[PDB]
């Protein structure tokens, strides 16, 4: 059934898992026309899909000629997202398709079913858990390569860098959408963070600054602290 | 006019005969129930007064053969039977009807109300559903389970009813995913219509008797089943115009004739709702949607 916050450490076993979250798939910027109206232009966009035990994500970029000439376009993002995750699962190997696939908006449930439904025995799963997977756009090397993207186009990314030399899956996945959550909610402050000191460089092949575990440890502290503050400052607390 | 005799009537029931309904005390001397109206199937339906669980009954056409009742003490039921010495059940039956021991089918003149719930409904059709092939008239109770309710347990004894599922490969062609999934006119026309039924008639027939079972017997493997096929229609973009006016029709009668007090557990709000109100043909139902407003706009 549903994953929450009781059963979270499935999320780390050995059954191979996706999360997939379609809020970037469809993105408008609103404007106004020359006539008064109001009118919207998209953006490119991406599927985020996770393996939230091996860091490894797969980007579909979606790009802004996918929507020409079509209507009901949010409607169509999640059938899309539910194209595109199917045409990934049938084009991995068998033995590196998923057993789960969780989605992280309940609206995926039946477009991802109906796509999968040649897979009976992969589980589309809700979820109750509030994940920060929209802020995935304030990852930098992320964000550009949507933007720069001219046509469709998949890209493979390890989200979580090297951490899992060092630590396990779960710290990880914590530290991951800790840093997703501080993004969300004080995405200024939050990179001001993570890239205040000159000397911690981010290394070509990663998404991340190279902390040390001591600087993490700070690091993580310090989004803790926006998060609360934010907290405040939107509640007056 | 044909004639439906019963040996005796020991235990008290209450027996109907198609939208009718009347009691018997134990032991009254009841011998049965004339005047049946030719060229329809009918049903005739038990509860008994000890214990309301288990209504049951008998789907029958008249027209192939002479059907009578008699109770039997060990399996604890009124069962009908066919009598296959015609000159002896017409002997029998005359007698019957010179002492007045039977109840006259109460069929008022102007009143249509069976005819426009089994329009589409023929005998043959139910004998496919209900499987019994030695007898001519077929069984039906509340607990009986559909084919699809068993696939998620005794096979003979299902009601094999024709399998929807809207989130099925049958229902969905592949590459026309989300075509498919929100405009369910290839599932109706191509897969059902042409397909598995042939004709809207043939489809008509078995939404008709999955209501009736469902009204009658409680059955509500019965109700999935017509809720179902309505919602197919509803969520259909192009269904032939002749099907959404006898849709708009049989539906308007089935309404009509549910019981005011059990509209909170025959009818399923989400289908309706969605039938009436969001679905394509939400503008095609005029009669249905009227009844359905002035007596019980509390659902909606
Ligand atoms: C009083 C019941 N009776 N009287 N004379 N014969 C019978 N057998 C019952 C029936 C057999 C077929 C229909 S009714």
């Amino acid at each position: 059934g549903a994953m929450n916050s009781s059963n979270y450490a499935e999320l780390f076993n050995n059954d191979i898992k996706l999360f997939v979250d379609d809020t970037n798939v469809y993105r408008v910027t609103v404007h106004k026309t020359f006539e008064g109206n109001v009118a919207t232009k998209a953006i490119n966009g991406c599927i985020f899909t996770l393996n939230p035990k091996t860091g490894h994500l797969f980007l579909k970029i979606i790009h802004t000629s996918v929507w020409a000439g079509q209507k009901r376009l949010s409607q169509l993002a999640k059938w899309k997202t539910a194209e595109e995750v199917s045409a990934l699962v049938r084009s991995l190997p068998k033995e590196e398709q998923p057993k789960q696939i969780i989605v992280t908006r309940k609206a995926m449930l039946d477009p991802l079913e109906v796509h999968m439904l040649d897979f009976p025995n992969i589980a589309i799963r809700p979820t109750e858990l509030r994940l920060p997977f929209s802020a995935a756009m304030s990852i930098d090397k992320l964000s550009d390569v949507v933007m720069k993207a001219t046509e469709p186009q998949m890209v493979l990314f390890n989200i979580y860098d090297d951490w899992l030399d060092r630590i396990s899956s779960y710290t990880a996945f914590s530290r991951l959408t800790l840093l997703l959550r501080a993004l969300k909610t004080n995405e200024e402050s939050a990179k001001m963070i993570l890239l205040s000191d000159p000397t911690i460089t981010i290394k070509s092949y990663h998404l991340w600054p190279s902390f040390t575990d001591e600087q993490w440890i700070t690091i993580e502290s310090q989004m803790r602290d926006l998060i609360l503050t934010e907290y405040g400052r939107k509640y007056n607390v | 006019m044909n004639t439906v005799p019963f040996t005796s009537a020991p235990i008290e029931v209450t027996i109907g005969i198609d939208q009718y309904s009347f009691n018997v005390k134990e032991n009254q001397p009841f011998h049965g129930i004339k005047d049946i109206p030719i060229g329809h199937v009918h049903v005739i339906h038990f509860q008994h007064a000890d214990n309301s669980s288990m209504r049951y009954g008998y789907w029958f056409d008249c027209r192939m053969g002479n059907f009578y009742i008699q109770y039997d003490p060990k399996d604890g039921l009124y069962k009908m039977m066919e009598e296959r010495d015609g000159a002896k059940f017409e002997n029998i039956v005359h007698n019957f009807k010179e002492r007045q021991m039977m109840v006259s089918y109460p069929k008022i003149d102007e009143d249509d109300t069976w005819y426009n719930l089994t329009e589409f409904v023929q005998m043959d059709k139910i004998r496919k559903i209900v499987r019994k092939d030695e007898n001519q008239f077929s069984y039906v109770d509340s607990s009986m389970t559909t084919v699809q309710e068993n696939e998620l347990s005794d096979p003979a004894h299902s009601l094999n009813y024709t399998v929807i599922n809207f989130k099925s490969r049958e229902a969905i062609r592949p590459g026309h995913e989300m075509e498919d999934f929100l405009d369910k006119s290839y599932y109706l026309n191509t897969v059902m219509l042409q397909g598995i039924f042939k004709n809207s008639s043939n489809y008509f027939g078995e939404l008709q008797f999955a209501f009736l079972n469902a009204m009658f017997f409680g059955n509500y493997g019965s109700s999935l089943q017509w809720h179902a096929m309505i919602e197919l229609i509803c969520s259909s973009a192009t269904v032939p115009k002749h099907m959404l006016d006898k849709l708009d029709e049989i539906l308007y009668y089935q309404i009509k004739t549910l019981p005011e007090q059990y509209s909170d557990i025959l009818l399923n709000e989400r289908v309706w709702n969605i039938c009436l109100y969001s679905s394509f043909q939400k503008n095609s139902l005029h009669n249905t949607e009227k009844i359905m407003e002035n007596k019980y706009p509390e659902l909606l």
